[PDB]
């Protein structure tokens, strides 16, 4: 199956409290592996997965340095946007990056991404063709004429086809055991009258991975939105994740309603029923 | 592995 | 100035048995801006010993967490996560549902 390795940044300013807030995580598919903190003791780039532990001081001495680098680039960015915006000294600021490749089950090269956000909103962002920049304003305009004048789409086109696919190959191998696994959600249904009229059925998705998975209800075989709740994804916080989904059903009608479960793990989609 | 290219300021 | 309010999530990392050891959860997830206070309680108190995740965001740039601490769920012990934002006219405590 397909596979990306993503790197996501954040920059908040503290008006009247020092240096701004800085801080990047790195994740291959749905799994952390290293992290970075302003706030934090060792003002290195540190490991969160077991399989980067075992790269050598030269690894880690690179990504220390080149995080700082970013750290250093959003530090004027937000100098810069706060002019941009004419916005007051007094108020905090929000910068956030993400960049990263996707690869097919070939492992190679599928979309590249490079994406830019000021206070929670697209502010400048690389094309599908990764050699043409959406602004979102007249501000971001200045910035692409900037991008534009240093060539910033092909040196990332570049990063994205070559440097960024060769890392994330090594990282599966390396990781094999962890990142190429997919486990199969462990699913149960459970029930809770709620009234003489109504009860709750809750399907269930446990200990699986990735986090990319369908709950459908339906009623006789018919698709059911109607009375339904769908949690988001949520982490388990041992590298799996969990869902479930919910519909209220008349008193008595509980057989007429089956829960659908897709995964990359299950070589057939799952029919749950409610089992007294 | 971060980008040392294609990473410039605002 | 997008500002989106945290939705939240109380729940164990496995199916809670009483007596038996487990690790209780507080994903706060889409989220505008950063800046958010997140406490596990016991019996209305406020636990010390929370870890939490590297600050990270979503497709939309809204921002996710998850607080978590060892504990072992009792059939009387009450659960919950405060949680306090710009966007919130005060602190919300969502209660641990074992079912949920």
């Amino acid at each position: 199956g397909s596979h990306s390795m993503r790197y996501f940044f954040t920059s908040v300013s503290r008006p009247g409290r020092g240096e701004p807030r800085f801080i990047a995580v790195g994740y291959v598919d749905d799994t952390q592996f290293v992290r970075f903190d302003s706030d934090a003791a060792s003002q290195r780039m540190e490991p969160r997965a077991p399989w980067i532990e075992q790269e050598g001081p030269e690894y880690w001495d690179g990504e220390t340095r080149k995080v700082k680098a970013h750290s250093q680039t959003h530090r004027v960015d937000l100098g810069t946007l706060r002019g941009y915006y004419n916005q007051s000294e007094a108020g905090s600021h929000t910068v956030q990056r993400m960049y990263g490749c996707d690869v097919g089950s070939d492992w190679r090269f599928l979309r590249g991404y490079h994406q830019y956000a000021y206070d929670g909103k697209d502010y400048i962002a690389l094309k599908e063709d990764l050699r043409s920049w959406t602004a979102a304003d007249m501000a971001a305009q200045t910035t692409k004429h900037k991008w534009e004048a240093a060539h910033v789409a092909e040196q990332l086109r570049a990063y994205l086809e070559g440097t960024c696919v060769e890392w994330l190959r090594r990282y599966l191998e390396n990781g094999k055991e962890t990142l190429q696994r997919t486990d199969a959600p462990k699913t149960h249904m459970t029930h809770h009258a709620v009234s003489d009229h109504e009860a709750t059925l809750r399907c269930w998705a446990l200990s699986f991975y990735p986090a990319e998975i369908t709950l459908t209800w339906q009623r006789d075989g018919e698709d059911q939105t109607q009375d339904t709740e769908l949690v988001e994804t949520r982490p388990a916080g041992d590298g799996t994740f969990q869902k479930w989904a919910a519909v209220v059903v008349p008193s008595g009608q509980e057989q007429r309603y089956t829960c659908h479960v897709q995964h990359e793990g299950l070589p057939k989609p799952l029919t749950l029923r409610w089992e007294p | 592995n971060l980008s040392a290219l294609g990473i410039f300021s605002t | 100035m997008i500002q989106r309010t945290p939705k939240i999530q109380v729940y164990s990392r496995h199916p809670a048995e009483n007596g038996k050891s487990n690790f209780l959860n507080c994903y706060v997830s889409g989220f505008h801006p950063s800046d958010i206070e997140v406490d596990l309680l016991k019996n209305g108190e406020r636990i010390e010993k929370v870890e939490h995740s590297d600050l990270s965001f979503s497709k939309d740039w809204s921002f996710y967490l998850l607080y978590y601490t060892e504990f072992t769920p009792t059939e009387k012990d009450e659960y919950a996560c405060r949680v306090n934002h710009v966007t919130l006219s005060q602190p919300k405590i969502v209660k641990w549902d074992r079912d949920m």
